[PDB]
């Protein structure tokens, strides 16, 4: 998993070197970032829910016809998935603020995530207005650099789901 | 083909499918250290082989080093590898 | 490799033999069935995106678990594995279907199959259970076609089946 | 062999993979037919999970084939602790013994006689347990009861081969394991004729049983320890048979009876039949 | 082994792809040939024997000298594997009619012919006059594509053993 | 590009070998089955036009929010571009029916599809529509081996879409 | 790589049109030959170790200090190439009869070769004059066959020609 | 590789001297801006997609050659590589934008890089163009960002153009 | 050249992504150390002579046989190498803190350094004296932050020579 910590770490193994000043000046920008990160955890860990209901709801409102019968929006079975998934995302984010790099992101959610689509017919398009939506939420409760790192890490989203 | 999967996947597959490669392992499977093949007939090879591979090593002193000037040279076989045949 | 043909040859090679003129009504008869033989190919080539997409709807609709966090399907990388190997098991059936032998699909693929999937903590109950799923949509193409001269493929529907079995027990 | 590291640099982990090599795979640079260097006619590597779906096909599509994959982890683990074998222990059913102490040998037997195994309260015997405590039976004798029982011949004999079930047996009835591939051979034939109950009867009735435990001891693992006419291998044949402790002989397990004694390490330390 | 099928089989598998119209194409060829491939072979396969013993006659005559003493025409355990062999030459020629590719003739005759021939000083010269006789007969019992096809075959092992 | 006859080449080429019986048989296969493809291309060629109107029509059918205001289907350009591509598809489908292989499709269309589709966010899902449409009127033009080899290529397009 | 075929095409996509009728028409008589094509293929083939010995035959009676001690084809070593060769440009050239056109021929085994071989120092000119004399000792099998049904091949055989020309004169 | 420190070591180190205390001053300085130049690679990066969906689509309203048959971006195959390419040059770019120096763009990506469009018949002038719209679009989000304090960025901005500009050039 | 800043880039550019913000909480830590980093060096350039003096001649006194005839401490000329060779070593570290990395260290100091040393018989233990008494001397100059940077690098050499 790709976080600050680990890469120095690899990279130092590879070479077969001591971490020496280098690594750590890098480590120390790391962990004095994470103050407003945690900061950022707490606040969409505490308004998750909140935020997940919006979303899936934004979806609807954005591509009507989901909700027709005969479409994927439809039936609840649908409904309960759809909301699991953005469930997931966030989840995600969340623990990438934490543990301070993409790793989470990238292993749970990035990885495959083009076939996976592919093959259950799945719109990118929608997560994306999903995150969206949540990023215009976030947008209220969090302020200077809490928020920046709120939207890195949800941005990372959309230009990998795009 | 290399240029495209260096896209998708970064240095380590790239390298990963040369050494992976079938000729690789035909030619050195396993306990051997590679060696020029190029300069003698390869089955497969395509003209070009002798011409290019003598372009890619310069002598026994020569090397492929960048200490010159920071950066490596320029590809030097791009030229080559777009030549039209000459009118026969 | 083998196929249906090399291996009559290969068996009459150690008795040492030209090939027996009952042995070459066998492979006479096959020839002629060729057509068959192929048209059956065709329908699992053509519709293969599907026949997988469709078994897995109905694998996960069962086995819940799978893609619960903590399952085998789970996360995204994962799932994308288990799709990839469906398909893969389904890309050999195919072959060993038109060589008229079950070698190329025992070697190439089934071979190790188990052993990986035990290695991993793969579930191979489940993997097997995928591969009948796999079946039995198959033989729904194979076995309903569009523009084919009717005619009976019985016989190559019940070859296609074992093979398919083949598979389910050597990974299960 | 030896695995070094668990897991690549790159979060990754390991599988070894076993192969029987073939000349395309590997080839000496040398005129004339290619040839494999012989020692390797089983090669092992250790490859990324990521690596391994692409070394597996290539490996196969030569005529390579795979002998087993397995994970680095449980690889390059440690040979099994033998503390609790290099001193069996050993129990002893005096007479008049009192109730609890009938109860230690009745547990140790089932433990030693089944393995790790476990006895569920509906598998268990009351009769045999029932005969032994009003005397009557001998400790031998209630060993040889549950050899004979079906909970036994489920589990150890009706699932694996005979092959397998004959160090299976030696191993619970005797501490040692087989020494030699004529051992072998004897039960198969007396299993042939005399049937089950006949071979079952062979290995309680044999001296080496009465010389070590003949009455009234349970039985205990005399291997791991030296034995006299015992082939050096055997001692090595026993961390095959004897993995861990809270390791067990089960059919449950998938595939669940095979053969931990290749046959050629038996013809090894003798051969002649 | 060398066939059609298990060719495009190989070629299929090695891009990772399934088996589309471009393969059975390729297929369709081989089985339709068949037909006549398989007749040949009934036509080979009945007069083996004859064939046999007028080639290695023809051998004798060609080369004299063979059949002296201290030579290797000479004596019948020589003159016995002579047969032997062509009798082989012609087995597996018939195999390859009817497995429709090479292969069989590749793996059996084929690879290492030339090491073997080396080390028993086997002269090449001797087997070819063999086959070509035997074509020349072959020329009467065969017509039309069967023919084609029996030559083909018989050529191939010229071409190899020269 | 992949056509029977490049790739018998490329096999014999690789190994360094020369066209033997093996290869021929499979290129033989290659031209006996031309004339029924041929016939399907004129088929096709003929009635282009035609099958491309109903398929874009359908396309807006199955999905009708395409062709309202601030979506991809509206506004004529769209629907030119729309028009465009189906043609496209279908021209290389004849090519592919009279080189006698998928080599054309590959090439053209298949290569890089995904990520030009992700791109500008055409859904697969359409052109999967056309195609069917598709298929279903040239399931009347033709008949017998001509129609089956359509059917073939159409359908390599659709499991590659998807 | 390319063929008769797919180089129509090509032609025909970068004008962005479907095929002319006419232009069918060329594919449609280029399927009628097939059958010629292939006998003309075969018999190359089959005779190909003879052609080579037979040229270098003549070669070497030709230009005897090639064989001389300092020439170009002496020692041992050398020969052996000069023999592989042949054999490649021929295999080339007979790749090229099947396809229906050069470019296999071309880009595979004549581009470059000229250099390579004025690298070396071995002689272009002689290489030339080997190729012609292999291209008519092979016309004279694909012209002159047994078993095949009689009629006119001359078409083919041209172009057979014109291959080995272009690698006379590219090598040249 | 180099970067605005290290360069600056560089040059000092031939002079055989210590740093000069007005060339301290420069990076001093440099690192004052830090924070700015931080945001502006972080609005590029997050913006990343969306810059070049856009500038493609402007690219191909102006020069619809190069989608129709005949032209470079066409046919699929081609649009990908087009689509790609620009990325990459894009991802130097802002590479150079953190350093703070071009080098690492000029090594990796400029270096060569006409020569082999060249080769490949890839018209340089149209890739110049895709570059620049490229620009204009990344400088949009660079200067107009959400939620960070307000101040003024055009020092950076300016540079980012500069590394553009340098890629254009060495492109065309 | 290795420095923080170069380090993330190549990072990033083997995976072949994007800058995300993995990579930029380190290069961060970079930038907020060097205020640190850059006073620690305009420390050292300032004292450099006083310190270069100073450990030179420490040298001599752990080392009297040095400055014996017929030594390599003897003679001026060596003297003056000597006190070069120190500058030098002084000279890199300064680099390496305005840097932030170790690079110029690396790649001026220590790639070849045992073997020039063993070509000319240059001891590191003297190298390492004259770089401990610095040491110390700084170890007033200096302090906090500021004063932990200029160990470091010091270290660092230390530990390359020996
Ligand atoms: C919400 C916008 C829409 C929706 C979604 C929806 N999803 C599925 C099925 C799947 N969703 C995922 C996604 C994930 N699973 C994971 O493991 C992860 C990474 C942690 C993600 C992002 C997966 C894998 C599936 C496949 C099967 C499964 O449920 O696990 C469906 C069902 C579609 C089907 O027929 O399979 C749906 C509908 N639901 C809506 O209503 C929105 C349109
Ligand atoms: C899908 C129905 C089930 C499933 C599959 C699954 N597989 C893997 C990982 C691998 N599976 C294979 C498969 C093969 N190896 C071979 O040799 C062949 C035949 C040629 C196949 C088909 C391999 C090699 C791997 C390991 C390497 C890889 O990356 O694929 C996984 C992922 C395991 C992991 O922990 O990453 C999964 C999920 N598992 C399920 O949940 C389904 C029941
Ligand atoms: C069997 C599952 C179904 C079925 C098959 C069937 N097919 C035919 C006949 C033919 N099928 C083909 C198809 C091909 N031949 C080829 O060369 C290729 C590859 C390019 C294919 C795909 C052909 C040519 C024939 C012969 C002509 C024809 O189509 O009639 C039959 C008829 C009997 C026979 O063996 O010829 C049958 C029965 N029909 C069914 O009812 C099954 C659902
Ligand atoms: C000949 C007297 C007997 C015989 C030999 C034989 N060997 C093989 C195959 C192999 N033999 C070897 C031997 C070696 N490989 C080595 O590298 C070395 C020296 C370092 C030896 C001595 C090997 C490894 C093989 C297998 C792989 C290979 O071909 O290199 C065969 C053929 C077996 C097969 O089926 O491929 C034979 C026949 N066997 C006899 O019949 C004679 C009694
Ligand atoms: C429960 C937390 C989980 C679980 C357990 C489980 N275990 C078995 C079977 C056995 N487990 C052991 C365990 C031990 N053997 C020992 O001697 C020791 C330490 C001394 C332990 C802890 C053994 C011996 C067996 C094998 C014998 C037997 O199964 O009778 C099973 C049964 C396996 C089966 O398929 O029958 C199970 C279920 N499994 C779960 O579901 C939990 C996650
Ligand atoms: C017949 C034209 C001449 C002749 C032949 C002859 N052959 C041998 C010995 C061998 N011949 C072969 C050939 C094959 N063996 C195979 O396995 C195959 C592949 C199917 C072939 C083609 C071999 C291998 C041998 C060597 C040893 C053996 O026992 O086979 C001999 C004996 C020579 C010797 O040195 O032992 C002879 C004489 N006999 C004639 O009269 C003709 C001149
Ligand atoms: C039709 C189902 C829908 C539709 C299509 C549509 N397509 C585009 C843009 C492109 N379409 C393609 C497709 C191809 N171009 C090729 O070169 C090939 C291979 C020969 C194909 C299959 C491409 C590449 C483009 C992008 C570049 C271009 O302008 O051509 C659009 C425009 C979308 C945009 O500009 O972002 C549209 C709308 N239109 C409809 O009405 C249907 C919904
Ligand atoms: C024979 C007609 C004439 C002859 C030939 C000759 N060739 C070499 C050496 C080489 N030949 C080649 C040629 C090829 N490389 C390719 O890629 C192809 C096909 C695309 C060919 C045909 C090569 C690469 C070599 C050099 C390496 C090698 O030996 O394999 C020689 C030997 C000269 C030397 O000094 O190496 C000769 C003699 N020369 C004659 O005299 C004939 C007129
Ligand atoms: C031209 C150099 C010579 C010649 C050729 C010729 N051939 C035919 C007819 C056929 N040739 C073949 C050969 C093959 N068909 C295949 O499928 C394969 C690959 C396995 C081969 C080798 C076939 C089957 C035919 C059809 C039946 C037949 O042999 O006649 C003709 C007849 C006319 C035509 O246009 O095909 C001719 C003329 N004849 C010459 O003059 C040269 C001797
Ligand atoms: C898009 C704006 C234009 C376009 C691009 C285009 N590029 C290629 C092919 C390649 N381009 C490169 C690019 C690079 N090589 C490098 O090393 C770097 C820096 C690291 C870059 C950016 C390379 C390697 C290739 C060659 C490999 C390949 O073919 O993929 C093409 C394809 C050319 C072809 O004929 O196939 C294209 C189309 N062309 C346009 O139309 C735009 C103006
Ligand atoms: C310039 C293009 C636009 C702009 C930027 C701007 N940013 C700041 C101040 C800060 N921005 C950051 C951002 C980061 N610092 C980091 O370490 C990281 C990566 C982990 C980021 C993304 C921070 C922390 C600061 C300082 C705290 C704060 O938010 O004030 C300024 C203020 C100037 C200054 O810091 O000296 C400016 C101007 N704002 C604009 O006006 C431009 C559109
Ligand atoms: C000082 C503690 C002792 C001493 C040193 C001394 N050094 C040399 C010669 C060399 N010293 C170096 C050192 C460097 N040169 C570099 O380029 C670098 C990297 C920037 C370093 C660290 C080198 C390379 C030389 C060799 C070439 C030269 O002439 O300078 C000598 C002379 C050795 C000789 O054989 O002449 C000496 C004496 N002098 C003292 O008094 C201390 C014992």
């Amino acid at each position: 998993m790709k976080t600050v910590i680990t890469e120095v770490i690899a990279s130092a193994d590879s070479q077969g070197r001591f971490l020496n000043n280098t690594e750590l000046q890098a480590a120390n920008g790391r962990f004095q970032r994470a103050t407003a990160s945690m900061e950022a955890a707490r606040a969409l860990t505490s308004n998750a829910d909140s935020l997940v209901k919006g979303a899936v709801q934004e979806v609807y409102n954005k591509f009507p016809y989901l909700t027709q019968p005969g479409q994927m929006g439809y039936g609840d079975t649908n409904q309960a998935k759809c909301a699991r998934d953005i469930s997931h995302y966030l989840r995600f984010i969340t623990y990438s603020l934490v543990a301070g790099g993409t790793g989470p992101l990238d292993d749970y959610i990035v990885a495959g995530l083009r076939e996976v689509n592919r093959t259950f017919n799945l719109s990118p398009s929608w997560y994306i207005e999903a995150l969206k939506h949540i990023k215009g939420k976030v947008g209220s409760q969090l302020s200077g650099q809490p928020l920046t790192e709120a939207n890195a890490y949800i941005d990372y989203c959309i230009n990998a789901l795009s | 083909e290399h240029f495209n999967r260096y896209h998708k996947s970064g240095y380590d597959a790239e390298i990963d499918s040369y050494i992976d490669s079938d000729e690789y392992r035909r030619v050195f499977g396993e306990n051997t250290v590679p060696y020029f093949r190029g300069f003698k007939y390869q089955v497969g090879q395509a003209a070009r082989g002798f011409d290019q591979m003598q372009q890619l090593f310069a002598g026994d002193a020569g090397s492929d080093t960048d200490r010159g000037i920071g950066a490596q040279p320029a590809a030097k076989l791009t030229f080559p590898l777009s030549r039209p045949l000459g009118v026969t | 490799m083998q196929d249906a043909f090399t291996k009559a040859i290969v068996a009459a090679d150690l008795r040492g033999s030209f090939l027996s003129e009952q042995e070459l009504n066998q492979l006479t008869n096959l020839v002629k069935e060729s057509n068959k033989r192929l048209d059956a190919v065709n329908a699992i080539t053509g519709n293969a995106a599907e026949i997988i997409s469709d078994a897995a709807h109905k694998l996960f609709a069962e086995q819940t678990d799978l893609i619960r966090p903590g399952g085998n399907a789970y996360p995204n990388r994962r799932m994308a594995a288990c799709l990839r190997d469906m398909e893969i098991i389904l890309r050999y059936v195919s072959y060993a279907l038109l060589a008229g032998d079950a070698s190329v699909l025992e070697d190439r693929c089934l071979n190790g199959l188990k052993e990986t999937y035990v290695a991993l903590g793969t579930p191979t109950r489940s993997v097997a259970r995928a591969v009948q799923l796999m079946k039995e949509t198959a033989i729904g193409y194979v076995n309903s076609p569009s523009g084919v001269t009717r005619g009976d493929c019985s016989a190559l529907v019940n070859e296609a089946a074992t093979y398919f079995d083949k598979a389910a027990a050597s990974i299960a | 062999m030896n695995v070094l590291t668990t897991s690549s640099q790159r979060g990754g982990k390991l599988f070894k993979v076993t192969m029987t090599l073939s000349p395309a795979l590997s080839h000496h640079p040398w005129p004339s037919l290619d040839t494999y260097e012989p020692s390797q006619n089983s090669y092992s590597v250790v490859v990324p999970l990521d690596r391994l779906l692409a070394e597996m096909t290539y490996i196969k599509n030569k005529g390579g084939r795979v002998l087993d994959i397995s994970p680095a982890d449980l690889e390059a683990l440690g040979p099994p602790d033998i503390s609790s074998v290099a001193i069996p222990l050993k129990v002893e059913l005096w007479a008049k013994a009192d109730v609890s102490d009938v109860q230690a040998a009745i547990v140790a037997a089932y433990k030693q006689i089944f393995g790790n195994t476990y006895v569920l309260e509906s598998e268990r015997l009351t009769s045999a347990e029932s005969l032994l405590r009003n005397g009557s039976i001998s400790v031998r004798e209630f060993v040889r009861l549950l050899a004979k029982s079906e909970l036994y011949k489920e589990r150890f004999f009706f699932c694996t081969s005979n092959n397998r079930f004959t160090e299976l047996n030696f191993k619970h009835f005797l501490g040692r394991a087989p020494y030699n591939q004529s051992e072998i051979a004897a039960h198969l034939d007396r299993y042939q004729t005399f049937g089950y109950d006949a071979e079952i009867d062979s290995y309680i009735d044999s001296d080496e049983y009465i010389q070590a435990f003949g009455e009234n001891v349970v039985p205990y693992y005399r291997g791991f320890k030296s034995q006299s006419g015992q082939t050096v291998e055997s001692f090595n044949r026993m961390f095959k048979l004897y993995r861990g402790d809270a390791g067990s002989d089960t059919n449950l397990n998938l595939q669940g009876q095979k053969r931990r004694v290749d046959p050629k390490n038996l013809l090894r330390s003798g051969r002649g039949i």
